[PDB]
């Protein structure tokens, strides 16, 4: 015989009982989501219990069938995944430290209490306190005072956990086939042992700053155009030739500039699209907004969404009976059974996340016929680029109009456009060189052949050239800002947003070249257009059962990134860019410092 | 039921083909090779014997479906089992077929 098929029947034996074992951790997951009570707790508790018992158990079990030794592909993809050891490749005292380091960790970045302005009857959290201070107010003093209070909070009992995790997981990974935690995250992020289309973990940070150094001059000229609207909006701190303050950005972390477009809107006469008034003139609530989720299904060709949602979810406000949280997750059973958690409401951003949600159960059930091993994306940012292509095509006011949504009064001139690419643009295009040096500074971090003591000083002044950001006053190394963040004090792949962020431009020209599509790339409904749908479909049904760069060739053509495509996405904002700032000063300056 | 119908079982292994027009009620193990099961064995016997569940919260793929085959036989025999309904009721003193 060969232990080939013996290895394939024992993945086939681990993917049915893991199937049904997650079928009841989701049903769980999904109990807990809409209700958080003891009872509730309990049931997390076992399913945790009952899943990481599985896992570690079928994990220990595979060791003893040997890995490449199977010409099959998917189910040697299947053992890779299935024989990774994990942390069982080091002793418990190690791991129970980790533990007590990372759970303490984890609370104290949860409910990490600002408390040193006023009366210390109120501490600033981040959706209560943090929200009212950072995505709307007109003090610069103020904004200041609140985040340096918060980043020393933050750090002084942040650091000394994190610099222990940092050599835990440098450690951790050095035993399981990886340089480095950050190999890891790359981890996920190679093709080896198919031959060919070869993936491997450096050609993906090569790939990083070559997408920077691409992207770099639109980067230049929103900076430029941003600087010079935030010297209307907050004069007499920023120098035109210098940086600007991380604390004015609308992202407390310096992320996003969602909520900076008021501050800095192109047209006073012409704001951005917003059909939500013949919304809440047409009565258009939850229910006839996913009706008009499935006829937008059915436009562009996907199959209309099963009714194993609608028996088994809700979309509104369950009052404060049942203790449900108006997180948007799509929460699949892994059994046939989709559900998903939002509070649908009359909001032109709810529906644009409620776009994202039905795009990721698209993905979904795209992948459905496959096991529990392969029932994901091959990597983390395809479901992301699902939601975020549907997204952005479903941001085009023209199938609005053409289905009656939006009635014909309005026109789609060149200075709506110039809002919704300012929108994009400040939305997802203004954290690309943020989360391209969060990504590579924690790579070259957890790497491990750099000094110990001297990250927060380097940090803060790297960040000067890249986004072109400047701390007004200088932080010391007892800080851990970055590990302030939720995808970094839970240590998640930070990539997935970086890349992704590339995916719904990209694909959207692989969708727009086979919709028949012309003129400005972010105008391109992919709506009726059988071609376009169909070509989505391609890349949608494939899954995790193969490597992610075969996906990349059968929807763009390349082992690489169709960086390019970003130019026909943004060319009327990239010229209204060129034509704004042409006299103001485009670029940033390190030495400048408020 | 919400604890499920686990008492419903397929076997995802078997010994050979199996031919038609003959039902293999044991379900015993099917080996897989290279290894004995020195009796019944967790990792290298491979019981093909699998549970369905059938939760109420399942799928349309998954859903609990009953299933009834008809199969007739053409052996050197004639037929037993037909529908021979006619039912007209009566005629009397007319020029008629029957």
């Amino acid at each position: 015989s060969t232990i080939e098929e013996q290895a394939k029947t024992f993945l086939d034996k681990f993917n049915h009982e893991a199937e049904d074992l997650f079928y009841q951790s989701s049903l769980a997951s999904w109990n807990y989501n809409t209700n958080i009570t003891e009872e509730n707790v309990q049931n997390m508790n076992n399913a945790g219990d009952k899943w990481s018992a599985f896992l570690k158990e079928q994990s220990t079990l595979a060791q003893m069938y040997p890995l490449q030794e199977i010409q099959n592909l998917t189910v040697k993809l299947q053992l890779q995944a299935l024989q990774q050891n994990g942390s069982s490749v080091l002793s418990e005292d190690k791991s129970k430290r980790l533990n007590t380091i990372l759970n303490t960790m984890s609370t104290i970045y949860s409910t990490g209490k600002v408390c040193n302005p006023d009366n210390p009857q109120e501490c600033l959290l981040l959706e209560p306190g943090l929200n009212e201070i950072m995505a709307n107010s007109l003090d610069y003093n103020e904004r200041l005072w609140a985040w340096e209070s918060w980043r020393s909070e933050v750090g002084k009992q942040l650091r000394p956990l994190y610099e222990e995790y940092v050599v835990l997981k440098n450690e951790m990974a050095r035993a399981n086939h990886y340089e480095d935690y950050g190999d890891y995250w790359r981890g996920d992020y190679e093709v080896n042992g198919v031959d060919g289309y070869d993936y491997s973990r450096g050609q993906l940070i090569e790939d990083v700053e070559h997408t920077f150094e691409e992207i770099k001059p639109l980067y230049e000229h929103l900076h430029a155009y941003v600087r010079a609207k935030l010297m209307n909006a907050y004069p007499s701190y920023i120098s035109p030739i210098g940086c600007l303050p991380a604390h004015l950005l609308g992202d407390m972390w310096g992320r996003f500039w969602t909520n900076l477009y008021s501050l800095t809107v192109p047209f006073g006469q012409k704001p951005n699209i917003d059909v939500t008034d013949a919304m809440v003139d047409q009565a258009w609530d939850a229910q006839r907004i996913f009706k008009e989720a499935e006829k937008f299904f059915v436009s562009v060709g996907l199959p209309n969404m099963t009714q194993g949602f609608w028996e088994n979810s809700m979309l509104t406000d369950p009052g404060n009976v049942q203790k449900a949280v108006c997180h948007p997750t799509a929460w699949d059973l892994g059994k046939g059974d989709f559900r998903i958690l939002m509070c649908t409401k009359v909001t032109m951003d709810d529906f644009l996340t409620a776009h994202h949600e039905m795009g990721h159960i698209q993905y979904d059930m795209a992948y459905a016929a496959q096991p529990f091993l392969l029932r994901n994306g091959a990597n983390e940012g395809f479901h992301e680029a699902v939601g975020e292509i549907m997204s952005l095509s479903a941001a085009t006011p023209k199938h609005l109009k053409s289905i009656g949504l939006l009635s014909p009064d309005f026109q789609e001139d060149n200075e709506t456009e110039i809002n919704f690419l300012l929108k994009q643009a400040l939305t997802i295009v203004g954290t690309l060189p943020f989360t391209y040096m969060l990504e590579k500074w924690r790579w070259m971090v957890f790497k491990g052949e750099i000094p110990k003591d001297q990250w927060m000083k380097k940090w803060w002044e790297m960040k000067r050239e890249i986004v072109g950001v400047v701390e007004p006053v200088p932080h010391d190394e007892t800080y851990c800002d970055p590990a302030s963040l939720f995808h970094v004090s839970n240590d998640y792949s930070f990539i997935r947003y970086y890349t992704r962020t590339l995916y719904q431009f990209q694909f959207q020209e692989a969708l727009c070249q086979a919709a028949k599509h012309e003129g400005p790339l972010h105008k391109c409904d992919i709506s009726n257009s059988t071609e376009a749908g169909q070509k989505l479909f391609n890349m949608l049904r494939l899954g995790k059962s193969e490597p992610w760069t075969l996906a990349l060739e059968n929807v763009v053509g390349a082992k690489n990134m169709n960086v390019r495509p970003l130019l026909n996405y943004f060319e009327p904002l990239f010229t209204w860019l060129k034509d704004q700032n042409k006299n103001s000063f485009v670029g940033w300056s390190t030495d400048w410092s408020p | 039921k919400p604890s499920g119908n686990y008492n419903y079982l397929y076997r995802f292994l078997r010994k050979s083909k199996l031919k038609p027009f003959e039902r293999d009620i044991s379900t015993e193990i099917y080996q897989a090779g290279n290894k004995p099961c020195n009796g019944v064995a967790g990792p290298n016997c491979y019981s093909p014997l699998q549970s369905y569940g059938f939760r109420p919260t399942y799928g349309v793929g998954h859903q609990p479906y009953r299933v009834v085959v008809l199969s007739f036989e053409l052996l050197h025999a004639p037929a037993t089992v037909c529908g021979p309904k006619k039912s007209t009721n009566l005629v009397k003193n007319k020029c008629v077929n029957f």
